[PDB]
């Protein structure tokens, strides 16, 4: 039901010139790490509906042509550990791009692991830069941080001063 | 492009003339958003009575629901737009409609403490004895919310 | 060969702004993901990632929270995205098909 | 009838987190140069969000030239964040 | 050094305003080019050399783009938040379709230094122009140009090899 | 200057250094004196990045071998600065100003010294390298052999 409209041959014939070469098969690797249950020091609820998000993304990245992997309910340490692995995977050498979706609870700059501990998002990106991940240089790398970034909630403001 | 999206983004923005035009061109008066809202919905929710009226005239379904299971009445009542609440009712709105989680126009109209909106909802057979997900009724919502001019209208003809 | 900055050619999308929270729903999920899945599937064919996120922004900006009898009802949320991409990023779905 | 506390913004940064910019006593900072270049040249057919992508491309390729020092042959990378919700064209001029 | 703003063929506009931010007002909006170069306080901070070229290059550029541009120089952290909020309030914004603000100075992650030696959180800057504190600019694109340093270190780079 | 220009695609396939692609552009009469926003010219880009083959075909199309960029550097400057002996020689046989200075004084010898490029210094001398040139810092190709802890380049200057 969540189809994905293809691109007309005129489009690629008219845009590929000025656009990150992204016609490899797979189109790159996608990782959908998503924590949903939280143990350790008790504080974090239980990301309900976190399963729908996880699915919605897995499918989506799959129809976009991505050899997608997955990880669930992981600890801060496990993430940096398994993320670095995903980053190294020799496959990236042949693909033209990379996708990574991190969905979990969090705070400014970092995400919580089921572990209750944090993982700085800056640390995450580093793993895929031009140094630590040479197999992906000059290749677009998308990131999708579903994690919450605070504790409040925007009540909103209305138009007309 | 497709009249659908065109009818839709017009309804919620205000554009009154625009909506007439699009309707004249045979726009699908049953278009939806990524959320499920329909022009009537958008118009009902935002409060554009004039578009709500011209909409109904083009066979617009007055008892439609969105991805949350709300009805144009739900939204109209929820946002306190008496006029449309009435208009929507004269056209056969399911005054006792429930969304995917139970709430009814009366609740949404009560939770916000909308006087006249509650008075008019009753008039059309409002089940003043409906229990939302919290197990409360249009009554319990008058006290808790510190609004007493309210519960003074329900307890009359249960 | 020649130099390269330590980091570049990235693009990150965030479901919410700094300090604010994300709107979750037990049946539909998070707005960002929905919007994402929507705009991507629909426009990945003629719109590049950088511009689609602009679309997602537009969608998320208009959405209002619907959960009555709470304080989450009629709330807002705003997405953001930062990129160091250096060329349009088209996902060219399904091409070539044969 | 309301909107989010913040939105419809777009900020461009001359350098990434932690790194420094590059100023030159005669040409100025690379970001500003690149900015003035791409904007004047493409403001006519390119929207702010995409022009910054251009500036990125330029800044990415540039190498530092100041021999004898440690700034020589260095790199730098620009970035930008956006909450814009529609293309932002500066439609320069538009003949009367 | 002489900026040449090329104009767009009217054909373009008729084929793009349809799906963009309304931005054909005159002026096209207000632009502010606050740039700190001469720093006093505990003069630990260098001298923004060439900071004058940047300032000029931008002032001109924003001027040829059709912006009623203002300017501020060598200001203190406090003065900035103070004068920035004023620029944000200026009643003119009601008639314009967009807003530009360039902050050039020394800085660190998240904030910029004033000639004062004190900091001004960039997050505080943006707030001043949001949908609450600046209703006269809602739904109008607001560009920002932060020419500062998000750090100490210099990027050496890394060999790109296939 | 109009749309996807002639000598621009040149600079492109020159820095991207794809031989075959530079010959073609030259054949079509590409302005072998194009520049980027930084002032570099095809020869410059080719010289700096080290694509001897393109540096050669370029020189053949009347390419100016003694051009400078916004910093005031020369293809020799860049060639020597990045240690590409071969091109340093080629560029020289064509009359490169071995004693050229950039907007701030530095000369190919310095740039070739500051980086400790053996053979590159040896060849620069050969063509009348003013081993007695003072850059902005007041030092010479000599002072740069000691400071940099490189002695195989020490007194090998008199």
């Amino acid at each position: 039901c969540l189809q994905v409209k293809p691109c007309t041959p005129e489009f690629y014939q008219t845009h590929f010139q000025l656009a990150y070469r992204l016609q490899s098969r797979p189109r790159g690797l996608a990782l959908v790490l998503s924590n949903v249950h939280f143990t350790g020091e008790k504080e974090l609820e239980f990301r309900s509906g976190g399963d729908v998000d996880h699915s919605t993304l897995v499918t989506l990245f799959k129809l976009l042509g991505y050899d997608v992997h997955v990880l669930c309910d992981q600890t801060a340490q496990e993430m940096q550990e398994k993320l670095q692995n995903f980053a190294q995977l020799p496959a990236h050498r042949v693909t033209d791009s990379c996708i990574v979706a991190l969905l979990s609870h969090g705070v400014e700059g970092a995400i919580y692991g089921v572990d209750g501990k944090l993982l700085q998002l800056q640390e995450v990106f580093q793993l895929f830069d031009n140094a630590n991940c040479p197999s992906l240089q000059n290749k677009p790398k998308m990131f999708f941080i579903q994690a919450c970034r605070g504790d409040e909630t925007d009540r909103g403001v209305d138009q007309q001063d | 492009s497709d009249l659908g999206k065109k009818l839709l983004e017009a309804a919620r923005a205000g554009q009154d003339d625009e909506v007439r035009i699009l309707m004249a061109n045979g726009a699908d008066v049953n278009a939806t958003d990524w959320l499920g809202h329909t022009p009537l919905h958008l118009a009902a929710k935002t409060g554009h009575l004039e578009i709500v009226e011209v909409l109904l005239k083009y066979g617009a379904d007055v008892n439609a629901w969105d991805n949350y299971g709300a009805t144009p009445l739900h939204l109209a009542a929820d946002n306190g737009h008496l006029e449309i609440v009435e208009v929507l009712l004269k056209h056969g709105a399911d005054v006792n409609a429930k969304d995917y989680e139970g709430f009814t126009p009366l609740h949404l109209a009560a939770y916000d403490g909308h006087l006249e909106i509650v008075e008019v909802l009753l008039k059309y057979g409002a089940d003043v004895n409906a229990q939302d997900k919290f197990g409360k009724t249009a009554f319990d919502i008058s006290i808790d919310n510190g609004n007493e001019d309210l519960a003074e209208i329900l307890q009359k003809l249960n | 060969k020649m130099r390269l900055p330590t980091r570049s050619d990235m693009i990150c999308g965030y479901a919410c702004l700094k300090g604010t929270a994300a709107m979750r729903n037990t049946k539909r999920g998070s707005w960002y993901i929905e919007a994402l899945a929507q705009v991507f599937s629909e426009r990945a064919c003629d719109m590049h990632v950088a511009d689609m996120l602009v679309k997602v922004n537009a969608l998320i900006k208009d959405r209002e929270g619907y959960a009555p009898g709470t304080e989450f009802h009629r709330c807002k949320e705003m997405s953001e995205y930062c990129s160091t991409l250096c060329r349009h990023l088209y996902l060219f779905p399904g091409h070539p098909p044969t």
